[PDB]
Parts: C-alpha cells; structure tokens; sequence
RNA sequence: AGUCGC
C-alpha cells in the first residue's frame, strides 16, 4: 500500500506507472511465457488460500475485467448476458453516433451524424472511464418500460414517446461534404468554376441552375434540396475543331457541375474554397441535415437489442403512472427470455436507483457485491416496488393495467442505420450499355436483382407469365431480325 | 420523407365533413357514427355516456387504424327508441356534466384560498 | 433517319431536348411526348460496381492509360 | 337527464406552481378525457417562426430555433384575444395573431457570455413575456430566475434573429404542453381489484391508501365501481395551474358543443334519410 | 459578387470577385470559408 | 534530401508531440483525438496489425 | 437468368396489428413514384379523366 | 404487389399482397405472417414489385396472394400460425379464470369483423353479468371449425392423469360446432402444428373466410391484452430462499461425486467400459453427471416458479424461448462445449493459466456453477465465450453450404 | 451539448436549474440533496440533470467563433 | 476468405487478456477480425546483443 | 477493394 500512497502523490510528484515498474511489482507476460505460470485471479483468493487449492502462485491479475477490448467495456453487467449477446452489442456500440470529437465544427469529414442532447450513462463500468466517455457520450437516458401495450412493438420493434422525440429527444444534425476540383486537367480543353447559362453550355439538365452563386458555387444557408445544383463547374472542350462557327448556341463548352445525389435536403452549412495539393482552385461544401426519430429508425440498448422504432404516441397515450412519468420507449417482453439478456434488466434497476440517489451507478463485471439482491433493497428503501415494478395506468381509457409493468432507466443508442437512407424505387431509370438493363446502386437510380433465386420460386409458383414479365418486359425487352435459312442473326 | 404535416392531425379537410351516418343491415335498428379528425379524447367519453342509458343495448367506438385519425361509434337501441335521438341527447347530458362540474370548481376555488388569480 | 442534331419532335420543329434523367427518358418542353433511346452518360453508366468490390476493380472491363500526353495509347 | 352523475369537486392543496385536487361522483373516461385535454387541449402561445439574421455562435441555426422554441410564454393574459394563424385573415402573421420577440447580442468582453431567456424581448407589450422576472418583485427570491439558457458565447461572436409566437395546443407539438406534470391516480386502495399483486405484501402503500392505514392491506369489494379520482397538475409556469384546468373544462366544451352542432347540421342540412 | 470569403484566421473580407488568386491579402493564409447569403430563410420551431 | 516519409499523427515527429491542452485547442485539434494514424491526400489511414 | 428490374421498391419493415394479413402498408413517396399502366375504357373513361 | 425478401428458402417467402397507403417511410406487414418470410423488425428490408399487366395481375391474385399461401405443401401444415404476443395473449385469454362486464365485451365486440351483431348471453347472469374468456373467443371461430385434443403442453399429465376420470383438469381443448367449449389455447393450438385450429378452417371453411380469421383474432386478443398488460422484470427471475439452498446443495452432491469419479481414476480403480477406451469411459462417466446434474436442478427451477410469474407464462403459452432457458436465467447456465467435448487445454495440460495443471475437475474444464442472474466468475465468462463463439461461426459456414 | 430545456419524458423546465446546480456542488457535494434543494423530486427530471454533459464550455475554446 | 470452416475463428484459450473475447464481427470475417484486449501491448522489438 | 447491413 505504501506503492499506493506513491501513486496518490503523483497529482503534484513526478512518481508514475514506471517507477511502479521499476519497484519490480509488476511485470510484463507474453502468451508462450503465460503459460507456465501460476496466476491468481484476484488477491482475495491468493489471501485465504491455506489448503484451498495450491500456494504456488507467481502472479495475480491487475483487474479480471480486464480481459475485455475497447467496445466489450461500454456493456454494463457483460456477464448477466449471454455471450454471443455481447458481440452483438460490441459491433452495434461501434455503430451508434454521438460526438465523435470535439473540433468537428471545422472538419470536413465526408459524412457524420452528431447527436444533440447526448448524455453520459447512469450505469458505467469503471474501464468507461478511461475511455473519456463521460466526455464523448453516444446516446441517451431513456424511461424504459418492458411491455406489449399496443402490439405495435412486437418482434423487436419499440413504441416511442412522440413528445419526447419533440421536446428535443434524439435528433441529430447530419453533415455531408460534398468536394470538387478544377482542374486545368486536358491539352486545350480546361475547367473554370463559373455559373452556367442555357445559352452558351452543353447539358443543362431541368435541374435549377439559377441557386448557383455567380462564382459558380452555393452560399452557406441557403435551402437545398433533391435535385438542386450546388456547384457550377463547367469544361471547355470541342474548341472549335468541327470547323465553321459550331456556334449557333451551347458550343462552346459542356456542364458537368456536381448536385445533389445523396442528401435530398438540408441547408448549406458551409462553402469553403482554398487550393489543394496539386495547386488547382479547389471547392469543400458542407450541407447539415436534421433526422427526427421516426418509424423505421434504429436504435439499441447497450446489451445487444437492436429494434425499429415501430410507431410514436403523443405523451398523452403513453401509459402513466403515479406522477405520470411516461416511458419514452416500450421495448416487447418477449424479447428477453429467448435471447436471456437479462443484464439489461440489472442495468434498470441498477439505473432506477442511481437516477433516484443521484449517484451514477457501478456495473463492472467482476465483484463481491452480489449485486442482484442489494440493488434491490436499495430500491425499497427509496419506495418503489422492491424489484422495480410499477403499476402503470392505461394512457387511452385511463384504467388500470391488470398486472405492473417493469420501468426505469437505460442507456439507449440511435445507430447510424436510418430508415430515410435506404428508401428506394424505381420506375423505368437509366439503361446500361454493356446490359441495356437496369443501373445497379441506387447511386445510379438502379432497379433491384430478381436473382437466381427469386426466379426459382416463380416456377414452384407456376406463375409464368409474371417471370416472364421480370426476366423479360419489364427490364430488357428486345426485337432481332433472324435469317430463316440459316438461324444466324446477322 | 413521407410524414404529415403535423396540423393534419385535427384540422378538417375542406372536402371532409365532421361526422358521417350509416345504417347497419345485419341488425334491425342500429347505426354506424363516423366521427373524423378526433381521437380516443372524444371516442372514449361518447361510448361512457352512453352506456350509462339504459335505454341503450350496445355501444362501442374502435379507432380504426392508428395512423388515421377517426372513430367509429357503433351503437344499437331498443326499436321504440331512435338511436340517433339516445347520441344527441348522451352529448348534451355530457355538457351538462361537465358546466356543473366547471361551475363547482370556479366556486371551490371561489372557497376561502388566496393567490386564486 | 440521319438528320438529328438532337432534332426529332414530329409535330413541330425542336426548340430545345430537355434530359429527365431519373425517369430516363428525353422531353420536349412545349408538348410531350417522349423521344428515348436514353443514355444519361455512359460515363455514369459503367459504375456499376458498389456492393461489389470496386478498388482492384473486376469491373475493369477499360483501362484509360492517359492518352491526351501521348499520340494514342 | 335521468341518469347524469352529478360530479363533485374538492380542491385539497394550492401553490403557484401546482395544483392538486380531488373529483368525485363522476366516470372513470370523464376523470380520463379530462386528464388527454390538460395534456394536450390547453391552448398556449410559444415560439413559431424563427428568422435568423446572424449566427457567429458555436452552434448551428436549427439547433438555436428548437432550444427557442421550448421557452415558455406566459399567457397569463388571456391567449383568447389572439386568434390562430390560419383562422386571422390578415397575409402570414399579424399583431392580432403573432407575437414578436427579437434577441440581439455580441460578446465582445474577455468573458463568457451566457444567453438567457431575458435577453430576448416582447415587441408586444408585458402581457407576454418570457418567465424571468417580468412579474417577480418576488420575496421569495432565488438571486437567479435566469428563466433559460439559449446557447453559451465567447468574444467577438455574434447573434441576431426575429421570432414570432402562435397560439397553439399540445395535440400539435410539445412545445405547447401546458403541463409539466400531470398525475392521477384512482382507487388506491386497489379494492376494485384493477390491479393484482402477486405478494400483496411487498408493495409500498400510497399517499391516499392511508384509509386502511392498517397493514391489513387492500380489502375486496366486489360491488364496487371507480369513484374519487385524485389529481395533481403540474403547470411548467407558462400558465397558472387554476387556470389551465378552467380553461381545459372550456375548451372540451367548446369542442363538444361544436360535435353536436355538427351533428345537427346533419339533419338540419341536407335532411337525413335513416328512415 | 462573391466579393466576401471570410479568411482563414484574421477574418477581414477578401474581395476576389474574379479570377485572381485566392491568397488572403494580409494574412498568409489561402483557405477561404464562405459568407453567408443576404437571404432570408425560416426555421419553424418545431 | 531523398525524399517524404509520412508521419504517424501525435507520435514525437508530429507537430502534436508537446503541446499541452492549450496548444492543441488553439491549433485546431481536438485533445481527446487518439491520433496514432496517417493523414494521406486529406484522407486518415490507420494500419492494421 | 436473373437481371435487375424496374418497378422495384426497398425500405425497412415495421409491424402493424391492424393491418389484414394479406394487406401491406406503403408509403407516399413509393405509392407516387410507382406507376400502373391502366387502358382507357368507354366507361371509367371519366374517372380516368379526373386522374 | 408480389412483396419478399432474400434469401429466398422457399415458395412461402414470395407472396401477393394489396397495397393499404399509410404515412412514414417503411412497409408495414401484418405481424403474423412474419414467420414464412421469417422476417423481424429488427431492421430487416423487404422489397416489393409491382406487376404491369391485368394478365400478371389475375396470375398473382389467383396463384400467388397469401390466404392461399397459408398451409404448405412443404409439410401439409399451416405455414403461419398466431406469433408472438398475440400468442401469449390468447393463451393468458382463454384460462377459465377470465370475465368480462358488459362495458369490455362491447368494446371487444366492436373491433371483431364478421361479428353477427347479436350479443352473447354471459356465462354468468347472477349477481351481476360476466362473460368468460372462452366464450368470447368462440365468437371469432369460423361457421363451425371443430378440432380435438390438442392439449400437449406442460399443462395436466404425461397422459395418465386425465384417465384418471376426466377431471376435466382443466388443459384439454375441446370445440364442437364452432364454439369453444373448454381449456386453454396455445402453439398447439393456434401454432403452425400440422393439427392446429388453423388448419381445420383452412381445411374446412375454404382460404379466404380463414384469412379474415386471422385478421379477426389478433386484432380482438390484443385489444385485450391492452387492459390486461405483459411485462417482465427481475420478479420473474427469482424464486425464493429454500429453492436456492437446495440448488447449491445438488451442485455440491455433483461436484464431490466428480471428485469421487477422479480418485477412482487416479487409483486406477476404475475400468473401461467396452467398445470404449479409459479416457472415453472418464469422460462419458463424467458427462453423464454434470449433464444429469444440470437437469435435476432445472426440473427444480420448474417446480419452483409461481403461477402468477410472467417468465413461466411466455415458455408455457409458447410464444418464445423454451424450458432450458428459465433453467439457465434461475438456475444454472450449465456445462459449456467446444465441437461436442469439454473446454481443450489450449495450454500445458490446462484450460486457462489461473488453473493447476490436470485439473478435469468441472470449473476448471469447462461447466459453469452460477446462473445468468447471479453473474458468470472471469473464467466462467470466458468459457462461455468460448461456447457462444461456436454458435457464431456455425451460422456463417452452414448459411454458405446450405445455400450451395 | 448544452443542456435541453424542459426534461424529455415529462415536460418539466430544466435549463434554468443548471447554472444554480454547479454552484451546489461547490458547496454541499450531496449530489441527491444538490437536487433535491432545485426541487427535481421525480427522477426523470432529475436523471435530465443528472447524466448531462457540459461540452459547450471545451467547444468554447477554439480560436474562432466566427467561421 | 468465403468457403472455408476453419479453428483459426473460434476464440482460442491462448487470448485470455490479450485479446478481446468478444469483439470480432458478425460477418463472414468472424473471428479472422480481433480486437486487441485493454490492457494488453505490444512488444517494439530490441536487439539481442 | 475493403468496410458494412440482414
Ligand atoms: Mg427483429
Ligand atoms: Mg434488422
Ligand atoms: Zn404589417
Ligand atoms: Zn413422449
């Protein structure tokens, strides 16, 4: 302990985790040395040991929950859970958004999502702390209740409180940066940023030009959306090589300026214009997007359960109780039992009694705290149901639910995945020229693959005229000319 | 983005009209309400006043899709009694209810308290 | 049929070809009636790769070589 | 008529904060559609329409307009002389259905600068301010009543905007929730047996349960029916909490008289040919 | 005439209306963030 | 001179090495950023074990 | 054998008790971005026309 | 609309459906027929076409159109049947405990489909009305769809019991001329077994009477469900003080018989069984009482579990998850295994450093003593990991396989 | 962020019970009676002010708040 | 990579705090992907000498 | 390509 009474001394003395090296205290242990050693898990034991097991230890573990990686450490209570539960959390945790720095204001990162009202966890393990989550976090505190009430949130969906989405609730601003060079580029042929003019340009799609600053470029603030031309880039080309004028109109130079794609509204956040390393006048435009929580947007629990939100109710049919504290997201009671994630439920009453003492809650995996039943009758003490039920009333007819429904808090994450995104139709698109079928990503307005598969299932139908309609006259219908003396097309 | 605007919620369509009567045929006297733009606020005291009549053999309402807003009011009575006659009269026993009930609290405030304004 | 300068509106002579790319079809302006055959770039059209891979690229069906240095690769 | 349950009111307990009362003789849906209309029929007036001239600040311009838009009006002064924008004929907002705030300020000081509620001002007169001190000469002083903080600045940042108010109620948007809390409870007791515990004996005892103030525990009565409701209204203090209940019980019904008009328009207009 | 360009650190306006080089005068830096439009645009509260 | 090597972010050739919370607040840099990774062609590459 | 076709739709799914089983809800922007080819007769002729 | 989802197992996972236009982005699908797409909501797309022709459109609605996907020629039994918690809502529903006042029967009533419009008389007249659960579901059972049988559930007796005189028990579920007459429903019932009730009105009434029948059921039942409610909370994974000494002291009587097993082994006292060598006859010895152990102490959880719990309820209803699961929440996680066998010593003769070398003893090599409330010790964690990855790696090679 | 005015789940007013809570802590360390003197009884409210995060004040240091 | 079972993905009793237990995709890359435990590090190599 | 979704 006298090494200890060194390492408190270390917010004013030059003492370190060095010296504690050097004091010989501690070592260093690769895997082929690991295992020839005996290793205790934990002082306690290499303590009481007299004929417990053996007495020829040679090292002891710094901290068991140590074993885990960066993401594994976030997951409260790990080993209430069931184990292939934590690897689901483990990629989700990496998949929610947040803040991701702080100097995110001035980069220009081609894509981000950042979170409004993010807030620390009430229930943490001790390593989050030397993750600076308390400074970054990734989500929210939600009121949680574990209940079917409409059946709307049935099969791993959630109903949400649509007041709560509105009082500010997970929203999140959106950034997409969209670039461009001007290149000098060709031989004759050149680039200019400039703002195009159906007089003298090639192209001209019936997109709207007239956004176009005269410089060629956007304004920050200015309303944008799905078919909006933020950048006007222009190449001189032809040249004048077709003899005569070629000047009637438009020959002078063709379009090919950069618009909207892929973030079919938001504002113009910034516009900003510099050189980059090869010396050409080169353009960055930054666009922030605001999500609100809607039906089909992703969200997760730290412990593995991912659901949609699959309808929003006003506060007012929300169930209700005592002061009418309605829950902001009721997740379905049969999600637990089969998948026995029951570290979530840990984590409620864990959260109901930190949140309601005010202190924040510890969920480090491994300790003597026998932690289930004390958490418990601290519960009671404050004057809820023990074991952290309560009984909600009927937010519709105002009555009472029959039986109590499981209530308090819970870290929750809005996952990068929403449903605005993926969105996607087609209705007689852009052709392909190696195929004359239909494009591919939805980056190109494509059509979907009626795969081999699909097309197996159609036969078990017996609906051939539908794939022959697919496989056929709906994509790529052709007509060919054929020799009848000889089969050959030519 | 596909969501209404949320005003659409409670305001009236110009081409809509409040309430709407059909007769049930699977039944003798009966009728079918349709009450548009209102939610279970109005749909759930309607049926309560209702079934208070005695005169009254059934009364329910259903909201039928969540994400449209209307109610039905299904109600069926006794052949020497309209039907239609039992809802006019359910509402207004139902203002009635409610002014006493506005008139008592405006007097119970009224009661011997200070700050009431 | 061998004079288009992109004119082709049967009813009365062109004023201008308007491109719909997103419904892939070719309009005129004052009327309406389709004239297609549509190909919103060709250039856009090879991007046929996304889900899958993409930067050793199998679809590399055309290798550019930077011919505008030399007399042709 | 014959069968109309009279309702009887009782108030136990008043501040300028809450109010918290007791009804009794009346249905369980009454007590319940009453408790829908405080939440979201109370009509209110709150931010609307936010047009933003400058924004220097280390926050972006919609992220500004929302935490604005949640900062309560008191409409103290009856929201009733003030239309609704879609009912006032006047083009887009007027002085008779809109009211303009304005906030303009600069950090030009080596200091902080924290932006708060009364910084923002009522063009209207003070019959519509925001909540900080506008009314509060209070003996009961809290040396802040700041209302709210709209956004954080540090030298040489700027903000300048216009905002114009509407009436409007909570079924629309949270921002108009007239309410901060709004409990309710009924039968507490659980004599109805609407509720049923497994293991009676570990649940706590409510505030109103006191009645068996015996630890013999919830007695049964099978003949029984739901009666005294009890209630305690909140108000977030853009509204004094006597008056939202008052002006909930008129807006139902208005909004009730209105159904039966209607109704009767359907026989008065264009007859009805049910038989 | 995008004759603003807020530059990269002093601020002061940098008046390339046309087709010289972006270089702050003054101030050594060449990144030139964009002002704002004159325009009005609305943000409902909601 | 031979030639360029990239730098790894905030390792001791970086600029970052030194600087205090102050510094790199004031040069634009968030304190909280790991670093450890390359930034090529305005791109961040990190390698892989 | 398999090729990619047009009149295609994608988005994520969400439950709905209320909906019969053989029913499906779709949203706005699907519904009218989709298109049905209808043939013009004598006597729907004039809800056609209204469309 | 033909609407589906890949990968494409099977003919079920390709169907017609009408188009209802709804606000928000997202397809909306009625819940039950989640299964034959075996679909969630997890964030699961779906994508939909939409024929071209009235000839492709009669080909769809008369072939494809899902009332007439409903019992598969896979395996002649429905291939969607009641799910989830509508499930459970049916099987808390039909208990014989159940009444209404004619207030709730009414509202019922109203969001029926085909309801007749005649009011039931109530099971009980005096003192005051009520109607039971039973009673009220006959309303939704079509003209007269009549099974049997179809009791099986952990309700009544491995089959000697109800011999016993017909002590109606309480678990048989009997309907005759489309009325319910006794004993509760469930995945017996209403699930996709080849016997259900939805295979008989399929079977009997024709396709389409039986599609509004689904839509007729769970439409009713989870209306109910909202007065009633479903949750579940820690009071479902507790049992009580007894319950657990008696749990610690079986793991105790397994744990010393093991010991027992290795002295025996390490005298050389112990002979091989035949067909087998030392090792094997160790190891199945072994096996066999950890195993054995495992489903003592689970068949006492069992015992254990009130009437009124919500996590008995889901198993029982069979709506989701199963027995073993309650055994693993309350009592022990039980044995883990890699490739069928103990934990390997991927060290020296050991499993993890913490342990002696040769320790075959059950902690060190593998079994977990505590349950999933009372939280996995560091090494029994990582074991279990070791377990669960299995289950991980399986899904990825066999999805690949199966699909070639 | 900054803090949300009025608490997600019930409605309650918030931001302004922030700048007094600082303060508090300063004082008496008891964080339960720090909200409990603010009158943040219910938990959500006090969960609301409980788990936030400060960060405008580390954004506040970045030489510029003008871009 | 896609068509072959293998050991060399399934967690190895060797990777007690030296790499994560769980933290390796849900993908095919399952298992082949770790993630390096918290406390474990990395040797910088040194001559023998 | 890799990352990633189910
Ligand atoms: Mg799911
Ligand atoms: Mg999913
Ligand atoms: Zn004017
Ligand atoms: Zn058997």
């Amino acid at each position: 302990k006298r090494h200890i009474d060194q390492l408190k001394e270390r917010e004013y003395n030059n003492y370190s985790w060095q010296d504690l090296v050097a004091s010989g205290v501690v070592e260093y242990i690769d895997t082929l040395e690991e295992e020839t050693v005996m290793l205790a898990m934990t002082p306690d034991d290499l303590q009481e040991k007299e004929v417990a097991y053996c007495s020829t230890y040679t090292h002891c573990e710094i901290h068991p929950s140590m074993i885990l990686g960066v993401c594994a450490s976030i997951i409260p209570f790990p080993d209430h859970n069931q184990s292939p539960r934590n690897t689901y959390q483990s990629a989700m945790g990496k998949q929610a958004m947040g803040v991701y720095i702080t100097n995110f204001h001035v980069r220009m990162d081609t894509l981000a999502h950042v979170l409004y009202y993010p807030q620390k966890p009430l229930v943490t393990t001790r390593s989050m702390e030397y993750l600076r989550f308390r400074e970054l976090p990734a989500g929210i505190n939600s009121i949680v209740a574990i209940a079917s009430y409409t059946g709307y949130n049935q099969e791993d969906s959630v109903i949400m409180n649509r007041s709560a989405v509105d009082r500010g609730f997970f929203r999140s601003v959106f950034y997409r940066s969209y670039k461009e060079q001007e290149s000098k580029k060709g031989f004759d042929q050149e680039e200019v940023f400039e703002k195009p003019t159906r007089e003298t340009c090639q192209g001209m799609r019936h997109a709207i030009y007239d956004k176009l600053d005269d410089d060629g470029l956007i304004a920050p603030g200015v309303r944008v959306s799905g078919d909006d031309v933020i950048i006007g880039k222009t190449v001189t080309l032809p040249e004048n090589e077709d003899e005569l004028e070629s000047t009637n109109r438009r020959y002078t130079k063709r379009d090919c300026s950069t618009f909207l794609r892929t973030s079919e509204t938001g504002i113009v956040d910034q516009v900003m214009v510099t050189l980059n390393q090869e010396g050409y006048k080169f353009c960055k435009i930054r666009v922030r997007s605001v999500r609100i929580p809607q039906i089909g947007d992703k969200f997760a629990s730290r412990h593995g359960q991912k659901g949609t939100c699959g309808i929003q109710y006003r506060q007012e049919d929300m169930p209700f109780t005592c002061e009418g504290i309605t829950p902001d997201i009721i997740i379905n009671p049969h999600a637990i039992p089969s998948r026995m994630t029951i570290g979530h439920l840990i984590e409620c009453l864990q959260g109901k009694v930190s949140a309601n003492k005010g202190e924040i809650g510890d969920a480090t995996p491994f300790n003597d705290a026998v932690n289930v039943q004390k958490i418990s009758n601290l519960l009671s003490d404050y004057g809820y149901h023990l074991r952290g039920n309560e009984v909600l009333y009927n937010g519709f007819t105002g009555r009472k639910i029959t039986s109590q429904i499981f209530i308090g808090p819970t870290y929750y994450q809005r996952l990068k995945h929403m449903v605005d995104d993926k969105i996607h139709s087609r209705a007689r698109g852009p052709i392909q020229i190696l195929n004359r079928q239909p494009m591919e990503g939805r980056s190109r307005d494509g059509g979907l693959r009626f795969g081999e598969m699909e097309r197996d299932c159609q036969i078990a139908h017996g609906a051939a005229q539908f794939l022959r309609e697919r496989l056929f006259e709906a994509s790529d219908p052709y007509q060919v000319h054929v020799c009848n003396l000889c089969g050959i097309m030519a | 983005m596909n969501a209404p605007p949320a005003f659409e919620s409670f305001l009236l369509f110009e081409g809509e009209k409040k309430i709407t009567i059909n007769k049930d045929t699977k039944v003798p006297n009966a009728c079918l309400f349709t009450i548009n733009k209102e939610d279970h606020t109005l749909g759930n005291i309607i049926k309560s006043q209702l079934l208070k009549d005695p005169q009254v053999l059934f009364a329910g309402y259903k909201v039928p899709h969540p994400l449209e807003h209307k109610i039905i009011i299904r109600v069926q009575t006794t052949p020497d009694y309209s039907p239609q006659e039992a809802f006019t009269n359910a509402i207004t026993d139902l203002i009635s209810e409610l002014s006493l009930l506005e008139e008592r609290f405006r007097v119970a405030i009224k009661d011997k308290q200070e700050g009431i304004e | 049929l061998d004079a288009l300068p992109r004119v082709t509106c049967p009813n009365h002579p062109d004023a201008i070809l308007v491109e719909d790319y997103r419904a892939g079809d070719m309009i005129c302006p004052e009327c309406g009636l389709v004239v297609g055959d549509r190909v919103i770039d060709v250039g856009s059209e090879w991007r046929t790769f996304s889900n899958d891979k993409a930067t050793k690229d199998p679809s590399r069906v055309g290798d550019s070589q930077n011919p505008l240095l030399s007399d042709g690769d | 008529m014959p069968y109309a349950n009279q309702p009887t009111v009782r108030i136990t307990e008043l501040t300028d904060e809450n109010v918290k009362f007791i009804i009794e003789n009346t249905d369980l849906a009454v007590a319940n559609s009453i408790r829908r209309v405080f939440i979201a029929e109370v009509p209110i007036i709150a931010i609307d329409w936010v047009q933003i001239d400058a924004n220097s600040s280390v926050l972006h311009d919609e992220f500004i307009a929302h935490r604005l838009g949640l900062i309560p009006l008191i409409s103290d002064d009856i929201v009733d002389k003030l239309q609704y924008s879609r009912d006032c004929t006047c083009e887009e907002f007027c002085p008779e259905c809109s009211v303009e705030f304005t906030l303009d300020v600069r950090c030009n000081e080596d200091q902080t600068r924290h932006v708060t509620s009364r910084d923002l001002i009522s063009n209207s007169p003070r019959v519509i301010p925001v909540t900080s001190r506008n009314r509060d000469n209070d003996p009961n002083d809290y040396v802040e009543q700041d209302d709210i903080l709209i956004v954080k600045l540090r030298k040489g940042q700027e903000l300048r905007l216009r905002a114009y108010a509407k009436k409007g109620f909570g079924k629309e948007h949270a921002k108009w929730n007239p309410t901060a809390g709004v409990a309710f409870e009924y039968d507490p007791d659980n004599a109805l047996r609407h509720t049923v515990y497994p293991k009676p004996e570990e649940w706590p005892k409510s505030e109103y349960s006191e009645l068996d103030e015996d630890e013999s525990q919830a007695p049964y009565d099978p003949n029984g029916k739901p009666e005294r409701f009890y209630y305690n209204v909140e108000s977030c203090g853009s509204l004094r909490p006597e008056t939202i209940v008052l002006s909930a019980l008129s807006g139902l019904k208005k909004k009730l008289s209105d159904l039966q008009t209607q109704l009767s328009h359907e026989i008065q207009s264009d007859v009805l040919t049910i038989n | 005439q995008p004759m603003i360009y807020i530059c990269g650190e002093c601020h002061t306006e940098n008046e390339i209306k046309s087709r010289d080089p972006i270089r702050c005068r003054e101030c050594g830096y060449r990144i030139m963030y964009k002002k704002r439009t004159k325009r009005l645009v609305v943000f409902d509260a909601r | 001179f031979i030639g360029k090597i990239p730098i790894m972010l905030r390792s001791t050739y970086c600029l970052l090495n030194g600087l205090t919370d102050r510094d790199l607040c004031e040069l634009n840099e968030c304190p909280l950023d790991p670093g450890g990774y390359f930034i090529i062609n305005g791109s961040e590459k990190v390698l892989i074990a | 054998m398999g090729k990619r076709v047009d009149f295609s739709a994608r988005t994520v799914i969400t439950p709905d008790p209320n909906l019969s089983i053989d029913q499906v809800g779709v949203p706005r922007s699907i519904a009218a971005n989709m298109t049905f080819a209808e043939i013009v007769t004598p006597f729907n002729i004039d809800r056609l026309q209204e469309l | 609309v033909i609407f589906n989802r890949q990968p494409t197992l099977h003919k079920m996972s390709m169907m017609g459906h009408r188009v209802r236009i709804l606000p928000w982005s997202t397809f909306r699908l009625n819940l039950s027929v989640t299964t034959p797409y075996n679909a969630d909501f997890d964030g699961d797309e779906m994508n939909l076409h939409l024929p071209q022709s009235l000839e492709t459109r009669a080909e769809i609605q008369e072939l494809a159109m899902v009332p007439r996907m409903i019992v598969t020629p896979q395996s002649n039994r429905p291939v969607m049947g009641i799910v989830q918690d509508t499930l459970t809502a049916v099987r808390k529903f039909t208990k014989r405990d159940v009444f209404l006042e004619r207030g709730e029967v009414m509202n019922l009533l109203m969001f029926l489909s085909t309801w007749d419009g005649k009011v039931p008389q109530p099971a009980i007249l005096k003192p005051r009305p009520l109607w039971t659960g039973k009673q009220i579901f006959s309303l939704i059972i079509p003209g007269h769809i009549n099974c049997i049988r179809t009791h099986s559930t952990h309700p009544d007796d491995e089959d000697s019991g109800p011999y016993k005189h017909i002590s109606p028990g309480d678990t048989k579920v009997v309907v005759e001329n489309g009325e319910l007459i006794m004993g509760i429903l469930c995945k017996k019932s209403l699930g996709t077994s080849a016997g259900s009730l939805v295979h008989i009105s399929y079977l009997e009434m024709g396709h389409d009477i039986t599609r509004l029948f689904y839509s007729n059921i769970q439409t009713v039942i989870n209306n109910w469900l909202l007065i009633e409610g479903h949750t579940i909370g820690i009071g479902d994974s507790i049992a009580d003080s007894k319950t657990y000494q008696d749990i610690q002291n079986t793991i105790k009587k397994a744990k010393q018989d093991v010991i027992e097993v290795i002295e025996k082994a390490h005298n050389n006292e112990l002979e091989p069984t035949p067909g087998n060598t030392l090792r094997q006859t160790f190891e199945n010895q072994v096996n066999r009482i950890l195993n054995d152990a495992r489903d003592k102490t689970g068949s006492s959880a069992q015992k254990s579990l009130s009437e009124y719990n919500n996590f008995k309820s889901m198993v029982v209803s069979g709506a989701k998850g199963s027995k073993i699961n309650i055994s693993q929440v309350i009592a022990v996680v039980g044995q883990q295994n890699v490739e069928g066998k103990r934990i390997p010593f991927g060290f020296k003769h050991r499993t993890l450093p913490h342990f002696i070398k040769d320790d075959y003893g059950p902690e060190s090599r593998g079994f977990v003593e505590n349950s999933y409330l009372a939280g996995l010790t560091p090494t029994e964690f990582f074991f279990h990991a070791m377990g669960g990855r299995e289950g991980l790696i399986d899904t990825a090679v066999k999805t690949a396989e199966t699909g070639y | 962020m900054i803090i949300p005015v009025r608490c997600f789940t019930c409605g309650k007013i918030v931001g302004n019970k922030w700048e007094a809570y600082l303060g508090l802590l300063q004082a008496e360390y008891t964080e339960g009676d720090a909200l409990d003197a603010l009158g943040l009884k219910r938990y959500c409210c006090r969960r609301m002010l409980l788990a936030h995060v400060d960060l405008i004040e580390k954004l506040l240091n970045y030489a510029p708040l003008e871009k | 990579r896609d068509g072959k079972l293998a050991k060399p993905r399934q967690l190895h009793n060797t990777l007690w705090g030296m790499v994560c237990p769980a933290e390796t995709p849900e993908g095919h890359a399952v298992g082949l992907v770790k993630n390096l435990a918290l406390m474990a590090y990395i040797s910088v190599g040194s001559q023998p000498s």
